[PDB]
């Protein structure tokens, strides 16, 4: 059969209040979005690590599992100005290598 | 909808054997195919998802493959705890559908049944009924025949039998037969006999009692 | 540290409504889809519908809009509701959590035990319970549980403690009433010296009876 | 220093016309979105694999390969004739998957 | 197969506008950010702004809204525009592709060569080019490039083929005019028997001169 | 803004040595830190991103670390091609900023310069000017002194010198000195001398010519 090299976990995230946008700024994410008289609860699909990596040649390589991110558009607030901004959310768990000594 | 089909819904194998449960989708589901195990205790457990991936806490001996719209679950080195029903599910598109499942019997050595017979309780006779019960416990294989007698004469009507599912621990079967009568009919006769015939003997195992002998 | 438990009426007559609640623990409903599933006696599983993490729903079109799911995230409960029941809705109903391996694949990682539901015009009848003492090594005793409706009954011996060598046979249905037997094998010194009792629960009638097995 | 086990590549995707939504249905993705008199071009951040298995794998006891995994992101779409805000599958990562030999 | 090339005027007077275009190849502008960067002579790099994949922009606030970036995806070109230039905008300007390692980090993976821009009131002056023949093993020859503006000039020998032992010295500025020298070291059997020529390009005046080196 | 600082902007090492380029952020940038190499040919190349990650096609001997707001680039086993300027960049937040860079000289054995002197070209005298050029090529180290003479008398004014950047192949430096005069002044004198003093000798290397001797 087939295994992950790094154990991941995916969930819906419906209680996001803050985030950092693609320009590096800390912004406030609204709970509700409004697209043409249509009220949607603002939800995010995120994946991250489950707390080196499985199946690594540990004789020649140090390693560990790490959470990587994606940018997804979201309704936000940079102080007083509401806007459609890309923000950083968890999207994956991937292994990263390191040569010893 | 997408139909999921398990053409063989019954399968019988021995300890150590390798068994293949198959599954067929009616349209291409690509890899969106999960495998579940429903034990006789009622519980359901995810074994494999995405054709071949393992859910945590699942034995090495399970294995998932697939060609086209055809999908197999393979259990190598069959162990006693694998008595269960195995079913597939496509997660490609709504509505989600499941195969009808494949039930797994694990073979064992032949075992004759322990037979016990019981007259009606005194409580039941006060009510107006009179059921005579015969347990045939812990036998293999599953096929078995129970004949009733009243005063040495065969009695076919009023007989309801019932079979357990295969025991998960010892792989045996059990079965109760019940001869129901009215209180009046039961008091008109003396000898009541339960007669079990099984592959383990050409002679049937006979248990009996007499009503007025007590 | 993750379970789902379904609780429901057990019996409802044709044309009346159905309410089952799935009580969830070890995780939050804000984060996870909940699916409803159904297995008619001696038949395959059938997906009824689901409530997604965000509160949205989807149903099997076969149900003709008769089914609806809602949830209360704070109370950890999901609510199945079905109107205009038929005998075709006779089944065991289970809820199951949805789990994702990335957005690549989707599955049901945790399943509830299941609540049995019978749809029928017949009335709740409690079981009569009768002892089965042997005739005039190891000794076999018994418990006849006659004339109840609907299923199920649960049967234990010495309130669960006597677990080995127990065989509770599936019920048989004759003339709208169920009859079931159970056996236990104990040691001949163990009986009748120490008492052996038969416990029989029947949730639908809320009856609970104990029957001691006494010799003749 | 530090290396990927599987080589990924990330880009913006601005020419997406189709996609499959979370319910398994093939839908049409619009080029432009309208949120409160504000016209944004519909863009997506995607990551996938860069085409003898994964780097740094103990190949004596493990078969392996690099695979593209996905995420669901909200998008303005078209299921036949009805426009709606749907979650769709896009590439989001490259991850290594193992397999025991024999 | 990934490059960026910047083309620009070379000289603009104070208060006039500036247009540079970045010509891109080996990739599509639909998919990648483009950044603009600036290095004044003998000073550190300075980020000017960027046009994201989706066409939106962000600028360095220090520029006081004088800068703007626009793009044409079909033509593979990014356009820098700057109004109200000052001598402070004298720099080499480069475009660079943005690259992402997931949404986790960000970098400039590919860099253009750079176009030199001088902001000044002085006029374009073409260079006079003079040969440097030796006095009355290996022989050293030369090329004086006197009195031009602005920078740069490029200097090759035998249209590039004579590349070894070449030293082109950085220009020196005296009285609004640049003077530069170049040397080439070749074999005695190569010169004077075979001809050696000095090629001097000056893009700003669109002049190109060749000067053969002849003995006395 | 976030200031990026490289406090030592000049560094000199020998082949095989390990060198550290350092960088300091004025606020926390966490891991959003890139390292670039600008060779003297003008080209710029991404070496390392996200503090320690390698861009494809980058040597093993480069290495990235960091503590707090401090970040280092380490080049082990220094090779000849590493003559370049090394600069950092934070990619945390706009505006993106860069450190002022650290230029790397690679040491080599001392080398006296090849000196050659050239009279004004005949073309230039026709114009009205008269430049006398002296190349001092392929020396190390970079410090050097040029004195001019007209008829054995020192001449300080009208002298413009120019230095190349270190040669990437052979690690030497080169330098042109130019004595500019008016045509009239040049015709009033005969002997013109360029005199180079270098660490490689206490005696200066002298090159000369006479105007009327041709």
């Amino acid at each position: 059969g087939e295994f992950s090299v790094c154990d991941s976990v995916s969930v819906w995230v419906g209680d996001k209040t803050t985030a950092t946008d693609i320009k590096g700024k800390e912004v406030m994410v609204l709970g509700e979005v409004n697209i043409n008289n249509s009220v949607f609860k603002q939800y995010f699909f995120e994946t991250k690590c489950r707390d080196g990596c499985r199946g690594i040649d540990s004789k020649h390589w140090n390693s560990y599992c790490t959470t990587t991110h994606t940018f997804v558009k979201a309704l936000t607030m940079d102080g007083k100005q509401a806007a459609w901004r890309f923000i950083r959310i968890d999207t994956a768990c991937v292994c990263v290598l390191s040569r010893k000594a | 909808d997408i139909q999921m089909t398990q053409t063989t819904s019954s399968l019988s194998a021995s300890l150590g054997d390798r068994v293949t449960i198959s599954c067929r989708a009616s349209q291409d589901i690509s890899n969106h195919l999960n495998w579940y195990q429903q034990k006789p205790d009622g519980t359901v457990k995810l074994l494999i998802y995405y054709i071949s991936r393992f859910h945590s806490g699942v034995p090495s001996r399970f294995s998932g493959s697939g060609s086209g719209t055809d999908y197999s679950l393979t259990i190598s080195n069959l162990e006693q705890e694998d008595i269960a029903t195995y079913f597939c599910q496509q997660s490609k598109t709504l509505p989600y559908t499941f195969g009808g499942g494949t039930k797994l019997e694990i073979k064992r050595a032949d075992a004759a049944p322990t037979v016990s017979i019981f007259p009606p309780s005194s409580e039941q006779l006060t009510s107006g009924g009179a059921s005579v019960v015969c347990f045939l416990n812990n036998f293999y294989p599953k096929d078995i025949n129970v004949k009733w007698k009243i005063d040495g004469s065969e009695r076919q009507n009023g007989v309801l039998n019932s079979w357990t599912d295969q025991d998960s621990k010892d792989s045996t079967y059990s079965m109760s037969s019940t001869l129901t009568l009215t209180k009046d009919e039961y008091e008109r006769h003396n000898s009541y006999t339960c007669e079990a015939t099984h592959k383990t003997s050409t002679s049937p195992i006979v248990k009996s009692f007499n009503r007025n002998e007590c | 540290q993750v379970q789902l438990k379904e609780s429901g009426p057990g019996l409802v007559a044709p044309s009346q409504s159905l309410s089952i609640t799935c009580t969830v623990s070890g995780f939050s409903l804000i984060g996870y889809d909940i699916n409803w599933v159904r297995q008619p006696p001696g038949k395959g599983l059938e997906w009824l519908g689901m409530i997604w993490g965000d509160g949205t729903t989807d149903y099997n079109s076969a149900l003709k809009s008769r089914l609806s799911i809602s949830k209360d995230n704070s109370k950890s409960q999901v609510f199945l509701k079905m109107n205009s029941l038929r005998t075709d809705d006779t089944a065991t109903y289970s809820c199951a959590r949805g789990g994702y391996y990335y957005g690549t694949s989707y599955y049901f990682d945790y399943w509830g035990q299941g609540t049995t539901l019978t749809v029928s015009s017949a009335s709740t009848t409690p079981p009569s319970v009768y002892p089965l003492a042997p005739v005039c090594s190891s000794v076999t005793l018994g418990c006849l549980v006659k004339g109840y409706f609907p299923e199920p009954v649960t049967l234990t011996w010495n309130s669960g403690s006597l677990s080995s060598g127990v065989h509770t046979f599936p019920a048989v249905l004759q003339s709208d009433l169920y009859t079931l037997s159970s056996s236990v094998t104990v040691t001949s010194s163990t009986w009748p010296s120490q008492s052996i009792t038969c416990n029989v629960a029947h949730p639908a009638s809320s009856t609970k009876v104990d029957k001691k097995i006494e010799p003749r």
